[PDB]
């Protein structure tokens, strides 16, 4: 629609296309099943979003709170852009940086900040892949290491769960700026994790197509067999309900739409570039189209899965503490009132309070009673990775199986990690050959970068990427793809070539989808983000042993410096899509 | 050490892997 003059022989004819497919057998590679490709594609996008940040977030948004906007900006904002990437790949026959190269000579930034983003996300995904596996070794013994304390001073402010977490793994100082040495059975971990990946995407597509048959398909069968276990957990269908009671409270906040905004292009693998090369390598007459519907059911589909297994042990543990802290309230009165043990009960409290309190008020005041509400015990949302380190592993180890429990648990949390890892991999390893042996050293260069993160500060390094790298980076990318297909490619060539690829057109509605509400929902996350920032001091939460009121949440401000490390995890690039465009105007 | 004696168990097989696939590559001609 804007100036492209020359677009033509920088892209194939659809005239060569039909003689482009029977001769590159050779130099390109190929799926060797349908069912090969939609694996890979699946294990991607769901082992990126349920790994961790899809489940950390509906339980830090209270469940429903976030689902709800997470499942509009789905439909509206994801469904087109993953159709959109499929068809881009499908017809242009190359990877991520080739697509915006073809389609525009200056639109390389576009590229080159999708293989950033997507090294930038692997870097400190793959840490959270060696914490796993830390954890997964850990979980052969009747006594799970994170059962029962070593009782030590912070194990017992802490719990046996918090104790393992913060002190026995990752060893965590007091602050970002206080950072000690290389925590050595981290560092096992590390090799090991960024080792397998290595043997798994040694040649690219042909190798990892192999391995996502298991890693695509485990997290599934284990995900059903934890449904069945959630809900015969008594707290669940009292957290699931919990789950679908969600407060319009949380939706009023621009933040929630963010949050929701950021997962659908985490949910979907959308802007790190990684499904546009899975593509490249079908049929040219393959029904991308179908291909793209089937995805978006399955991602809705599994994400709404894990909400309610993860509630339902959330509700189950809750339940746990509501009926051992009303159990400690029971035993305080009964105590210093000789009460006959089992005469007081949840049916018989508040009235013997009292009771006992005409009976004996000097000898009843003294009496101390906490406010064991199951309901609040819900509310307690758990910060950072805490959901697979803190909530899970304690609530396996108050059910039989915990070890079993333990291992399906944690063996389920690397498939969906290592199968979002090949995605990650292709958007890195595809634009540099396009710019075994560069794999290796991709694999190694990064694995001494991921040295940061086996530091005692290591986990405070690690909230920083997440929060930044993974945040507005793939929203600007996910804008970009769409105004750069539609307005600088024409909306009306891709048409065309839909038609001949796909053997017909998409639905009105869905043309429309991608051509307006779908680049507006990108600027309005957008808006959300720059609001949040502003509005709010960069901060973090720290765990320093023996402070006031220990086991609370020390929220302090991150020093300046951190600041440029942010200023450019963020924004380095999303910057090289402008930075680029005007290099390439005046060269 | 249970998570050392499985971590190793898991890297011999792992390297195992990658070194059988390398040479499997070089098999390849
Ligand atoms: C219903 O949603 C509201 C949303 O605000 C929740 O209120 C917050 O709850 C969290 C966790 O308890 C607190 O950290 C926030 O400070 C609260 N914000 C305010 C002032 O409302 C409320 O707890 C939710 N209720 C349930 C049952 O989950
Ligand atoms: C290791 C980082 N991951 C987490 O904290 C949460 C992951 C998680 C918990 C429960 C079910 C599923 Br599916 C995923």
């Amino acid at each position: 629609v804007l100036p492209n003059p020359g677009l033509d022989a920088r892209i194939p004819s659809l005239a060569e296309l039909e003689t482009i497919e029977q001769e590159e057998a050779s130099s390109r590679p190929k799926w060797d099943n349908k069912a090969q490709y939609m694996l890979t594609c699946l294990g991607f996008c769901v082992g990126l979003g349920n790994v961790w940040r899809f489940p950390y977030l509906c339980q830090s948004h209270g469940g429903g709170a976030f689902m709800i906007p997470f499942l509009i900006l789905l439909v509206l904002e994801g469904i087109p852009l993953l159709y959109l990437e499929f068809a881009i790949g499908q017809r242009l026959r190359r990877g991520s940086l080739g697509v915006w190269s073809s389609i525009h000579p200056a639109l390389k930034g576009l590229g080159l900040a999708s293989m950033l983003t997507s090294f930038m996300v692997g870097l400190y995904y793959n840490t959270i892949i060696s914490w796993i596996m830390w954890y997964l070794f850990n979980s052969f013994q009747e006594p799970l290491p994170w059962s029962d304390c070593p009782y030590v001073d912070e194990c017992a402010r802490s719990s046996p769960v918090d104790y393992f977490w913060y002190r026995e793994t990752l060893n965590i100082s007091t602050s970002i700026s206080d950072s000690g040495s290389i925590q050595w059975w981290m560092l096992l971990c590390l090799a090991c994790a960024w080792s397998v990946l290595y043997m798994c995407t040694i040649r690219g597509i042909e190798t990892t197509g192999k391995a996502v048959y298991i890693t695509s398909t485990l997290p599934y069968v284990v995900l059903t067999i934890f449904l069945i276990r959630g809900l015969t957990l008594k707290g669940a269908t009292n957290g699931i309900v919990f789950l679908f009671t969600p407060n319009v409270t949380e939706l009023a906040q621009p933040d929630t739409w963010l949050d929701a905004g950021a997962q659908v292009f985490f949910s979907f693998s959308l802007a790190f570039g990684g499904l546009i090369s899975f593509s490249s390598y079908n049929s040219v007459h393959n029904n991308c189209e179908k291909d793209s519907v089937i995805v978006s059911i399955i991602n809705g589909f599994t994400s709404v899965y894990v909400a309610i297994v993860v509630y339902s042990v959330i509700g189950f543990r809750a339940t746990q503490r509501y009926d051992d802290c009303f159990s400690t309230n029971i035993l305080t009165l009964i105590n210093g009132f000789d009460l006959p043990e089992g005469n007081v009960t949840q049916e018989n409290f508040v009235d013997m309070q009292q009771r006992c309190n005409a009976s004996d008020p000097a000898a009843y005041a003294q009496l101390v009673f906490q406010t064991c509400d199951i309901n609040a015990f819900l509310s307690e949302a758990v910060e950072g990775t805490g959901l697979a380190f803190i909530v899970f592993t304690e609530a396996i180890t108050k059910m039989p199986l915990s070890p079993l429990w333990s291992v399906l648990f944690f063996i389920m949390l690397f498939c969906l990690g290592l199968s979002s890892m090949f995605g990650n991999m292709e958007g890195v390893v595809v634009p540099l050959q396009d710019l075994e042996v560069l794999t290796g050293l991709i694999c190694l260069g990064t694995f001494l970068i991921g040295f940061i993160f086996t530091l005692n500060s290591g986990q405070y390094w690690l909230s920083l990427l997440d929060s930044y790298a993974g945040s507005i980076p793939l929203l600007i990318i996910a804008f970009c793809e769409m105004f750069s297909v539609v307005y600088v490619y024409g909306v009306d060539r891709f048409n065309k070539d839909i038609e001949f690829m796909i053997g017909h057109k998409p639905n009105i509605f869905w043309q429309v989808t991608w051509r307006v509400v779908s680049p507006l929902l990108m600027l309005i996350i957008f808006l959300f983000f720059f609001v949040v920032e502003v509005s709010q001091e960069l901060t973090y939460s720290i765990w320093d042993p023996g402070y006031e009121e220990f086991p609370k949440s020390q929220k302090i401000s991150y020093p300046n410096w951190v600041y440029v490390v942010v200023v450019i995890v963020a924004g380095v690039p999303s910057l090289t899509i402008p930075g680029y465009a005007i290099y390439k105007l005046i060269r | 050490s249970i998570w050392l004696i499985v971590f190793g168990v898991v890297m011999g097989v792992i390297v195992v892997g990658i070194v059988i696939l390398i040479f499997t590559g070089i098999r390849d001609r």
